[PDB]
RNA sequence: ACCAAAGCUAGCUCAACAUACUAAACAAAUACAAAAAUACACCAAAAUAAAAUAAAACAUUCACCUAACAUUAAAGUAUAGGAGAUAGAAAUUUUUAUCCUGACGCUAUAGAGAUAGUACCGUAAGGGAAAGAUGAAAGAAUAAAAUAAAAGUAAAAAAAAGCAAAGAUUACCCCUUCUACCUUUUGCAUAAUGGUUUAACCAGAAAAAAUCUAACAAAGAGAACUUUAGCUAGAUACCCCGAAACCAGACGAGCUACCCAUGAGCAGUUUAAAAGAACCAACUCAUCUAUGUGGCAAAAUAGUGAGAAGACUUGUAGGUAGAGGUGAAAA
RNA sequence: CUCGCACACGCUUACAUCAGUAACUAAUAAUAUACUGAUAAUUAACAACCAAUAAACCAAAACAACACUAAAACGUUUAUUAAUUACAUUGUUAACCCAACACAGGAGUGCACCAAGGAAAGAUUAAAAGAAGUAAAAGGAACUCGGCAAACACAAACCCCGCCUGUUUACCAAAAACAUCACCUCUAGCAUUACUAGUAUUAGAGGCAAUGCCUGCCCAGUGACACCAGUUUAACGGCCGCGGUAUUCUGACCGUGCAAAGGUAGCAUAAUCACUUGUUCUCCAAAUAAGGACUUGUAUGAAUGGCCACACGAGGGUUUUACUGUCUCUUACUUCCAAUCAGUGAAAUUAACCUUCCCGUGAAGAGGCGGGAAUAAAAAAAUAAGACGAGAAGACCCUAUGGAGCUUUAAUUAACUAUUCCAAAAGUUAAACAACUCAACCACAAAGGGAUAAAACAUAACUUAACAUGGACUAGCAAUUUCGGUUGGGGUGACC
RNA sequence: AGUAAGGUCAGCUAAAUAAGCUAUCGGGCCCAUACCCCGAAAAUGUUGGUUAUACCCUUCCCGUACUACCA
């Protein structure tokens, strides 16, 4: 989003002007999920794909800065923790392709705790942790029993 | 506000269905065509464009069916006719003298020779002779009449070339389109429409016409008397 | 002698410190037409701010104007500008903690709009006030103290003659002499402008060069600069009210223009007629004249008129919103 | 004297009983539906709330027998389900609502015009002026812009412009303006929200106005189409001079020039620049009026329509008849105003006034200056010459490097819609043709000598539906901004 | 009033290389006239200045043309 100026003088008309990128339809194959996702890319996306030797190299090697797509990270995020829990879901009848394909990738495996946090935004992550820590409220009941033996048994210990 | 529009109704029935006026506003609520509005209330009859239509896929031969009556039609500018057979009764458009207790016949069978042509009969354009007028033109097979419907329009076939047929519309302008379409031969009723004449401005209202506007504007370019050659062609058959 | 006058609190303003920041109240009911316990769902959204202005016009441009992380300097320098108006950095530098926070800020036409966003004016967005005074005790109202001082009246109407007064005079007039006041103009008593009168409130602001006074002086200044008598500090300065407009975002079709729904009216009379025929009411428009002109009425009353089975009147409710809507074009 | 009861919508206790009103509310008093305090009230049968799916069914309301064109609101039955269980919740008053008011205004339906609901005059006198109503001698438009108004009149005819009913500037114009049936031009071969649940006898964008007789000539320019030549005026628009010539007049004719064609039919001093009160006849005692003719109208004229006619008109003009206070010429009598008495009590305005006349003077029209005249002070009721009267920071006119609306052949130029090209993107195909033997071999078919190359292009060529990006072209629509100065007031001419 | 604008053979046009057509004059063709063929003559409105003239400018004269508006 911008101005510019008519016939590139700058004693000229002052114009808005909007450039948008030329978009099209694409169907992508990705090793790790083994599933084909029709996503809209463009030119430049292809040329990081070959740049980068692999879709799921690009996925893998750009940062979140680089990507700037919520898709991309959750796309990330899903190969990210299919490496690190090392699923045998990938080809239940040719173990010996599963070794190979998350053979290439070993440089990019983090541990488990960091894996399933690396696509979330501020307000998912957040339900996320409610989630974990939701828990409902110990009866007073509960509490009140581990009070009265805890005294039971140190009156025991006294004689 | 976004409005609905009440073309809601999904099965088909023979018995006229309530009908709302637009007024030219579109969906939005703003005008897009002027002069429509304030006219007399009408309900809708439920056309059946597509002559050939078996009652069951068991049988997909050729059938017959009867005129029941001959009746007005608030809508379009023709006369529609009730036609029963089997289990079930249909709205067709009526051609120029179809009557009450009259047979009509629905076939789809291209024959080499010829067929005679009837004045409501129902045919593909394969087996119709060359000078046949016809009525209710089915541009793809399957898609139904959308062509000539109009009182007392009528197109001619010219000629059947490699399986594909030709025929004049009623804009004397030709059109080609594949032999197997179904189509009706006659003229379509209500032969003196263009003859009426409206006596008073307040028929027009009743019609459902509002006056036009009352801005002179000075005539363009555009105006004058216009002597264009014929358009070519038009063809829908896709050559692989 | 009436009308009036006086009071000092209510609270407010600007900071500082500071926890770290949508208060108080939530028993029940609250986004059906909010405050209405209870039924098979749809749910949601973003697109650079523009212009008034400055360049004495106006088209490129016009600080702050959403998002800076500060202060002493580099500096109003390099640069960017119809090279005009004006816009304007950085490299590189400087900054010792806590208490010492209160007032050469206002006192009911001031200070917040506030006793209050309440009355009240608007369909709605929105606009938005005036208003308090006794004493220690009024469980001291045959109650008490205080100025009796604004315009306006009363006590007390007026007696030839004149910008209303002055010179005077034993004596108020009588006599003599004097063309109201500001603004605006070559020139105004002008019959040119403004003011009934009273109280309260209401309009000159900036320190580059300079002049005056003083400190120290070839050096001055509590860093960063200026210097061939100069440098540092003080003092001396440049108003108020008013347009038609322009741009952006909201709120309005309960009046009116048109349309979509759903309803309701047209009696008698004349004609084979429910024929945009005819006579004439209800009903709907408003031709002509007279009253009315701060009126009964911010468009009416009286008489008289045109249509009155239609392109007709009419109730309820919904739709189109300003670069537009709508229009049997009257801008 | 007559807009009465009730419901809906709205208002929200303003309603009812009792008491009080010195003051507040009623534009006054009594007093209390309207102001204050206390207490009390509208009870459901009426009204609101008040099942779903599948299937059969082409056949109007108007006393509806049966029909018309504009084709029409208004449902029953069968099947599968539906908590089954006295008493649920809510609206019930009124003299009322919207208009700043207890406003002569605005307000839907049913039934009556009354059996119901209300009070034009606070008390006097009986002046002028003003408003409303009745009557009139003789004359009957002599009034006047016009027969406006009024009338014991309530008729007849001609013309102009529109055909007609209808519509518009709410609040100065209701018309000759717009619309309209008719005619004509133009653009479009078609599907799920307009047009349309349609399909060229259809639907949009316009012009002109029924009917009848007609609509002449012109593609040079512009515009449109074709997007090339070209084609289009019921597209914007246009549709001529000079000189001579039949005794005189006129000019059939002739010479010559320019044009895309040179105004044809018709009508005509018109609603038609000026000349203009053209000329003439009829109408009148008298005609700048009205109708009928003459007619270059050098600026009438043919769908920006010409011309003629029936019917129609709260349009505009003229004539006759009848009526009358319009008028010669005003008068009498009533009501509301008016004047006196009692109650309540506003507005524009106001420098101070102890607020005269005349002539002269003067910022050029003096109650105030100068020279003279007049002159006890006050109240009430009248007439409008002056106070350059009051009202609105003049609408006219000019100025302002002040605004805005409209139009385009002004300057600058996007977005958006449509047309076209290039690029991106996707796809398709690919290894190539003009001898002739003159000699002469060979049974043919051909051959050998006298050419049989290279190359296709270092990729090339073409197609591409729907969406859609970047860069250009054309058109529509539209955005920004201005429109100099001097001038014996501005414009115009001229000047700088 | 102002501004605009033009004059050319007898007539009308185009060029300033003063031409073309017609008219006029003479001759031929025919019975005669006209047509037709052949030959000749003919002009730059006016004054002044434009090296010198002409197309130009200026002066004089005739005639043509537009406009004369807001109150
Ligand atoms: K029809
Ligand atoms: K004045
Ligand atoms: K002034
Ligand atoms: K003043
Ligand atoms: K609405
Ligand atoms: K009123
Ligand atoms: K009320
Ligand atoms: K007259
Ligand atoms: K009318
Ligand atoms: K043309
Ligand atoms: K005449
Ligand atoms: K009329
Ligand atoms: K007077
Ligand atoms: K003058
Ligand atoms: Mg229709
Ligand atoms: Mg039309
Ligand atoms: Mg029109
Ligand atoms: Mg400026
Ligand atoms: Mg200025
Ligand atoms: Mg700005
Ligand atoms: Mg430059
Ligand atoms: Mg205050
Ligand atoms: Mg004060
Ligand atoms: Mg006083
Ligand atoms: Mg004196
Ligand atoms: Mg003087
Ligand atoms: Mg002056
Ligand atoms: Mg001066
Ligand atoms: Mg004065
Ligand atoms: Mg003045
Ligand atoms: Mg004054
Ligand atoms: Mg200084
Ligand atoms: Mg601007
Ligand atoms: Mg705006
Ligand atoms: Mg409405
Ligand atoms: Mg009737
Ligand atoms: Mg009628
Ligand atoms: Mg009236
Ligand atoms: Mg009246
Ligand atoms: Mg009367
Ligand atoms: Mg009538
Ligand atoms: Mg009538
Ligand atoms: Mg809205
Ligand atoms: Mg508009
Ligand atoms: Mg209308
Ligand atoms: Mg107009
Ligand atoms: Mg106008
Ligand atoms: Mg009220
Ligand atoms: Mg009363
Ligand atoms: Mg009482
Ligand atoms: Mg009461
Ligand atoms: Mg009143
Ligand atoms: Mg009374
Ligand atoms: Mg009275
Ligand atoms: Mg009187
Ligand atoms: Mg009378
Ligand atoms: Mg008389
Ligand atoms: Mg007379
Ligand atoms: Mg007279
Ligand atoms: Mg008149
Ligand atoms: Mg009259
Ligand atoms: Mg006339
Ligand atoms: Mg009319
Ligand atoms: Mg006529
Ligand atoms: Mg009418
Ligand atoms: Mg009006
Ligand atoms: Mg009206
Ligand atoms: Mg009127
Ligand atoms: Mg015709
Ligand atoms: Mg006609
Ligand atoms: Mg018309
Ligand atoms: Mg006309
Ligand atoms: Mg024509
Ligand atoms: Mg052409
Ligand atoms: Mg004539
Ligand atoms: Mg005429
Ligand atoms: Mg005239
Ligand atoms: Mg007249
Ligand atoms: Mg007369
Ligand atoms: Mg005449
Ligand atoms: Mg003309
Ligand atoms: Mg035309
Ligand atoms: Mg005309
Ligand atoms: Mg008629
Ligand atoms: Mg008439
Ligand atoms: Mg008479
Ligand atoms: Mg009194
Ligand atoms: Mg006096
Ligand atoms: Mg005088
Ligand atoms: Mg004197
Ligand atoms: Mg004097
Ligand atoms: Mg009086
Ligand atoms: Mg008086
Ligand atoms: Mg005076
Ligand atoms: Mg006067
Ligand atoms: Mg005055
Ligand atoms: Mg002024
Ligand atoms: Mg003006
Ligand atoms: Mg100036
Ligand atoms: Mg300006
Ligand atoms: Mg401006
Ligand atoms: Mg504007
Ligand atoms: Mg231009
Ligand atoms: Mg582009
Ligand atoms: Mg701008
Ligand atoms: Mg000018
Ligand atoms: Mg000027
Ligand atoms: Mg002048
Ligand atoms: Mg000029």
């Amino acid at each position: 989003l911008g101005h510019r100026y008519v016939n590139n003088d700058k004693l000229s008309k002052r114009v808005r002007k909007v450039w948008k990128p030329q978009l099209f339809q694409r169907e992508l194959y990705s090793e790790i999920l083994d599933k084909r996702f029709t996503v809209t890319v463009t030119m430049r996306t292809l040329d990081l794909i070959d740049q980068a030797c692999g879709f799921d190299f690009y996925i893998l090697k750009t940062p979140k800065e680089d990507l700037c797509s919520k898709f991309g990270m959750d796309l990330k995020r899903g190969m990210l923790l299919r490496l690190a829990r090392q699923d045998p879901q990938l080809h239940p009848d040719d173990p010996a392709r599963r070794a190979a394909i998350y053979d290439r990738y070993k440089a990019f495996v983090i541990p488990e705790a960091e894996a399933e946090w690396v696509g979330l935004t501020l307000d998912e992550a957040v339900e996320k942790q409610r989630l974990l820590e939701e828990k409902d409220p110990i009866p007073l009941f509960k509490i009140f029993v581990e009070e009265l033996l805890g005294q039971l048994q140190q009156q025991a210990l006294s004689e | 506000a976004t409005s609905v529009s009440w073309k809601s109704r999904t099965k088909y029935t023979v018995m006229p269905v309530k009908m709302r006026k637009s007024g030219g506003r579109n969906h939005t609520g703003q005008i897009q065509v002027h002069g429509i509005g304030g006219g007399h209330k009408q309900r809708y009859r439920m056309i059946d464009f597509l002559r050939f239509r078996p009652e069951h896929e068991s049988k997909p031969g050729p059938f017959e069916e009867k005129v029941i009556a001959v009746r007005y039609d608030p809508c379009r500018s023709a006369d529609i006719a009730l036609v029963a057979g089997g289990n079930r009764k249909r709205w067709i458009i009526a051609t120029e003298n179809m009557k009450a207790g009259d047979t009509v016949l629905n076939s789809d069978h291209i024959g080499r020779m010829a067929v005679a042509a009837r004045e409501g009969d129902a045919h593909p354009l394969g087996a119709l002779p060359v000078g046949t007028l016809i009525n209710n033109v089915e541009s793809e097979p399957g898609r139904g009449a959308q062509y000539i419907r109009a009182a007392g329009t009528c197109g001619v076939l010219l000629r059947k070339v490699n399986g594909t047929a030709i025929i004049q519309l009623p804009s004397k302008r030709q059109m080609q389109v594949l032999e197997t379409c179904i189509a009706t031969v006659g003229r379509v009723s209500n032969v003196d429409h263009n003859k009426r004449v409206i006596g008073k401005a307040g028929r027009n209202r009743w019609l459902g016409k509002r006056p036009n506007s009352g801005l002179w504007q000075r005539k363009g370019g555009w105006a004058g008397r216009k002597i264009r050659p014929l358009p070519p062609m038009k063809s829908y058959v896709k050559l692989p």
